[PDB]
Order: structure tokens, then C-alpha cells, then sequence
């Protein structure tokens, strides 16, 4: 049933039906068990497709709604708006459905420091997409929860991982981004991002086989959110 | 239009 | 309403989000008056982009099956063909809906040329996309019907459109591939093919302003295809 | 494989 599970979800994913790889892998955070990094990873893609296809149709959306507010269309406006609200439903039970599956089954199974911090950062990744769109005390909630989120996976990352590690990384960068973008922050963005990307360059004896180019990749993103920063 | 993990 | 509808068709587009594109769309036609040259190409991209996201699943897992079939991994056989029957499913509602909306709407209320040629080679698309998956006597009736819809097409065309109009060199283009892929036969498609691209170029003065680039783009695929085919 | 109309 898991090793079918998997299976299915890899047959979604070929096909590029993110729903259903959702559902499958789903069904497989259902079971109460350690993840492995296939299924973790199988996991992580199936719902960033899901949410990624919403989150570009939304800043879609709101960049037509920003030209039509320059222009003054009153008629268009409020098709896009109510249009805009729409996909913040989606985009908000999406977030919700996966926030549940890593507060009921998948951070209360997880025994490895590897897996700790990867779920942690998913939760600080959805809350922060709740945020993206989030006004006011919604906004608020969601930086203040994504902010939470991120700093227990900072607290595993920093005594658990090498700061090679690419989820460590890949935390890094994604809590600078959470810094820049929600918090409006643009220092402490690159201070942790300029941090992060120090202490791998110190440890990189640290570099595994399994993920140099994982790490790489990271390291070169934490260098361009320098550049588009500075 | 910040970079964050890809997947 | 009509206008609306046609403004919410162009940014569910924008946000591509094609279900929302088509139930826009399927209301405009469902007001049983003679579309515009853009509310048809809305109605016809919205659904080519629908079905080809499933026509495209298809042609992956049916891919994968056949090289599971090559190494003969059984347990793995009984879920991709269920998983291709699922989208085959799809397929065939998705084809069945603009079938119902050409049938009671688009073709009743045609009443130029162009248009008709339009929605009548529509007909035989979708059927044709019945006929890739259907095996036995499903294939011969959607061979059957796309037979006769695409007949029925070009007789409007050949009497009604200069051979370079882009929607007769589409139809063309479209009859020659049921010819070759739904028929098979290779010789009947270069022909049509083949007396479709030369009756253009025998007639170039009649490239209309708004569509040589079209017809120049078909008539490459015809000879792209006449390549691929001997 | 063959191309049809594109869109």
C-alpha cells in the first residue's frame, strides 16, 4: 500500500496531475511513520506544484488589477478583484490542507533532525504563502506562526545540520525570503541569507556526495537574492 | 520575485 | 454579460486557469447567437488547452506503460491502466461537453462560412480525440463522426475560403492527421496534404492582411508534417 | 507526433 501509494504519486508527477500526486502522498503522511527522502521529497513537490500553480496565477492577477487601477476601470476592477479572491480561497485552503497534515501526522512522526527541520520549514513556507496574500490580522497571524515555524527549524538546522546541509540551506534562504518579503526586513534578509551562505563557504568539507549540487544550487539563489537586495 | 527553494 | 463574460474568459487565460477560461466561454455560446472571431479562437484555445493537458497525461502514461509492458512488471501495470483509464475518462467528458455546445449552440446559430468551416472542423477534432484512445467500436464510430464533420467542413471551406484562409489550411492540416493517425493511411494524408500547401502557394494573392502569418505558419506544419511522413 | 493545428 505505501510502496503503491509512492508509486501513484510518481505516476501524477510524469503525468503533471499535482492533485492527485497531493492525494496520494497524502494518504501516505496518513500513516503516522518516518517519511524517507523520496517520499518527503514526493510530498514537498506534489503540494509546491499545487500551491506554485495558484500563487503565479495570483501575482498574475494582481499585476492586471495594479495596471487596471492606473487606468481607472471601475467594471474591470471588480472582476478582477473578485476574481483575485478566488484564487486566495484556493490559494488559503491549499496552505490549510497541507498546515493540517504537518500538525496532525507529519512533525508528531518525525524522529530524525533531517526531517524535523524539513517539515518545519514547510510549516514556515505555508504560512508565509498565507501571508503573501493576508491582510491585516490574517497578515499578521501568518508572519507571526511562518516566523515561529521557521525559528524551530533554525533551532534543529543550527545544532543538527552541517551548514552545508541543503535543507539547512534551503531554510536559510527561504526564512531570508520571509524576512524581505513579509516582515520587510531587507537587513536582517541579508544578514541570515549573507550568514547562511559564510558558514557552508567555512565548512565546506562538510559537502555530502548526495547533495553538492543540491547545496550548490541553494548557495548560488542566496547570492542572487544578495544581488536583487543590495 | 525574491529567490526561494525550487522544487 | 456577453462582454463580461468575455473579459473573464481573457483573464482566467492570462491566469491559466483553462477550466475557468471554458465555463466562461461555454455561457456565450450557450447565448445562441454567432460568435466573434475572438470569442471563437477564446472558446477553442480555452478547450485545446483543457483537453491537451489530458491528451498530453495520456500520451505520457501511455508511454509508461508500454515500457512496463516490456519488462513485464504486472503489479505495476494494474495502476498505470488505471490510471489511464481515469484520464480517458476526462477525455472523454471534456470531448463530450464541447461536442453537446457545438451540437446545440456553435453550428445552430453559424451562419457564415468561416464560421461554420470553424466549428464544423472543431467537431472533427474532437472526435478525433475520441478516436486516439478508443479502441474496437468507439474508435470506429468517433472515426465515423470525425469523418463526416471534417466532409462536412471542407465542403464549406472549398466553396466558401481561399485556400490560403488560415481555417481551411487548419482544416487541411487537421483532416491530413486524422488521415494519417486515426485512418492510417500515409498516402491519403500526403495527398490532402500535399493539394492543400500547393492550392495556397498556386494562389499566395489571396494571403489575407490579417492571417498570413497564420496560413504561413500552417502551411510550414503541412510541409513539417509531409517530412515526418515520407 | 504528427503536428495539427496549433493554438
Amino acid at each position: 500500500d505505501r510502496e503503491d501509494l509512492v508509486y501513484q504519486a510518481k505516476l501524477a508527477e510524469q503525468a503533471e496531475r499535482y492533485d492527485e500526486m497531493v492525494e496520494s502522498m497524502k494518504k501516505v503522511a496518513g500513516m503516522d511513520v518516518e517519511l524517507t527522502v523520496e517520499e518527503r521529497n514526493l510530498l514537498s513537490v506534489a503540494y509546491k506544484n499545487v500551491i506554485g500553480a495558484r500563487r503565479a496565477s495570483w501575482r498574475i492577477i494582481s499585476s492586471i488589477e495594479q495596471k487596471e487601477e492606473n487606468k481607472g476601470g471601475e467594471d474591470k476592477l471588480k472582476m478582477i478583484r473578485e476574481y483575485r479572491q478566488m484564487v486566495e480561497t484556493e490559494l488559503k485552503l491549499i496552505c490549510c490542507d497541507i498546515l493540517d497534515v504537518l500538525d496532525k501526522h507529519l512533525i508528531p512522526a518525525a524522529n530524525t533532525g533531517e526531517s524535523k527541520v524539513f517539515y518545519y520549514k514547510m510549516k514556515g513556507d505555508y504560512h508565509r504563502y498565507l501571508a503573501e496574500f493576508a491582510t491585516g490580522n490574517d497578515r499578521k497571524e501568518a508572519a507571526e506562526n511562518s516566523l515561529v515555524a521557521y525559528k524551530a527549524a533554525s533551532d534543529i538546522a543550527m545544532t543538527e545540520l552541517p551548514p552545508t546541509h541543503p535543507i539547512r540551506l534551503g531554510l536559510a534562504l527561504n526564512f531570508s525570503v520571509f524576512y524581505y518579503e513579509i516582515l520587510n526586513s531587507p537587513d536582517r534578509a541579508c544578514r541570515l541569507a549573507k550568514a547562511a551562505f559564510d558558514d557552508a563557504i567555512a565548512e565546506l568539507d562538510t559537502l555530502s556526495e548526495e547533495s553538492y549540487k543540491d547545496s550548490t544550487l541553494i548557495m548560488q539563489l542566496l547570492r542572487d537574492n544578495l544581488t536583487l537586495w543590495t | 520575485r525574491s529567490f526561494s527553494e525550487p522544487f
